[PDB]
């Protein structure tokens, strides 16, 4: 396609794409390690109930 | 321009107004002229997803608003006219050293 | 006009145009108001 | 009509003066630019 | 449906117009403008 | 036609960048954070004195 536009602008005109965030997933793991015998709790009842309905 | 496009979180790289860079390429010399540039220099800053603005970026907010986008595009057929446009930038150039110069195609 | 100048209901784009370019006022073709102009010509033997 | 009875062709008149894009080679000129300056005057009368 | 005469600073000229598009709120956030017109 | 949800949601969210009228909650959250932020900067702190 010929165009009008110099090849020194040409990395200009495209969208780069940005590192996602992350911190959410941290906090997460923050607050997961914390409560760790109480979601092992829940899991063993998820896992029970699961059993017990199949 | 500087304290137009300080205000918005963006830092003036440490090159054009440090150096004679950008004051030789830089017109527009009214107001309303200078905030349209600083939006279009932001935007293409934004689409890069930076915060310094460096010289080429400069260059493209200056080319997208003083040239005319064209369908059917030919070119000069003849050369022979480009010597005329050689000789006029370098005299501009090296003579009077106030004056932009318009580029070359 | 009553609403944010930086909102979604001001991300409107206004194309325009005319078979003069040179009849419209100097005010309208400020930068700001009208950025960007596209100036279509005829075609070529190959299309025609 | 004229294609097999061989005219006596002219040159060509607007063949363009072109550069070779990238062969690297100094082009010459002749040394100088062709004006001449308007300098046309007689030389005054006699008996002054 | 003639798309033969669409060519050179018109396939610039839309990609510019759908980068100030797809996202519109990145540039109204920091107070940047687009090109109104 | 997803995006237009994202696109209310932060236009909204830019909203609340600003005091032009919301709940009294997050108005109140808006001021004791601006009484911080006044608080804490010292070229802030002396012209209040």
């Amino acid at each position: 396609r010929e165009s009008t536009m110099p090849d020194r602008f040409r990395y200009l005109t495209k969208e780069a794409p940005d590192s996602p965030i992350i911190w959410p997933w941290f906090v997460a793991l923050g607050f997961l390690v914390y409560a760790w015998r109480a979601v092992l709790f829940e899991l063993s009842n998820w896992r029970k109930a699961a059993f017990a309905i199949l | 321009f500087f304290t137009l496009s300080y205000t918005r979180g963006f830092h003036l790289e440490k090159k054009m107004f440090h150096t004679n860079g950008f004051e030789s390429i830089t017109m527009g010399s009214s107001a309303r002229d200078l905030v349209a540039l600083t939006n279009e220099a932001l935007s293409i800053s934004i689409t890069q997803k930076k915060s310094i603005i460096d010289t080429n970026t400069i260059r493209s907010a200056l080319h997208r608003q003083t040239w005319d986008l064209r369908s059917q595009v030919r070119s000069v057929q003849d050369h022979g006219i480009l010597f005329y446009q050689i000789g006029r930038a370098v005299a501009q150039n090296v003579l009077i050293s106030n004056c932009p110069i318009d580029p070359i195609s | 006009t009553g609403i944010d100048r930086f909102s979604l209901r001001q991300a409107v784009i206004f194309i325009c145009a005319t078979n003069r370019p040179d009849e419209l006022d100097l005010e309208f073709v400020r930068s700001g108001r009208i950025d960007r102009r596209l100036y279509i010509g005829l075609p070529d033997a190959k299309q025609r | 009509k004229m294609k097999d009875l061989s005219p006596l062709m002219f040159e060509d008149f607007v063949k363009p003066f072109q550069i070779n894009p990238d062969d690297e080679e100094l082009l010459p000129h002749k040394d100088r630019v062709s004006y001449q300056p308007v300098d046309l005057r007689a030389a005054p009368l006699h008996r002054s | 449906y003639k798309e033969v005469v669409l060519g050179g600073d018109v396939w610039d000229l839309l990609d510019e117009l759908m980068i100030y598009m797809g996202n519109p709120m990145q540039y109204y956030e920091k107070d940047v403008a687009f090109v109104r017109g | 036609q997803f995006k237009s949800w994202i696109f209310e949601l932060r236009e909204i969210v830019r909203e609340i960048k600003n005091a032009h009228y919301f709940l009294d909650s997050w108005t109140q959250f808006n001021s004791v954070g601006s009484f911080i932020h006044i608080f804490f900067h010292q070229e802030r702190f002396r012209k209040l004195l």
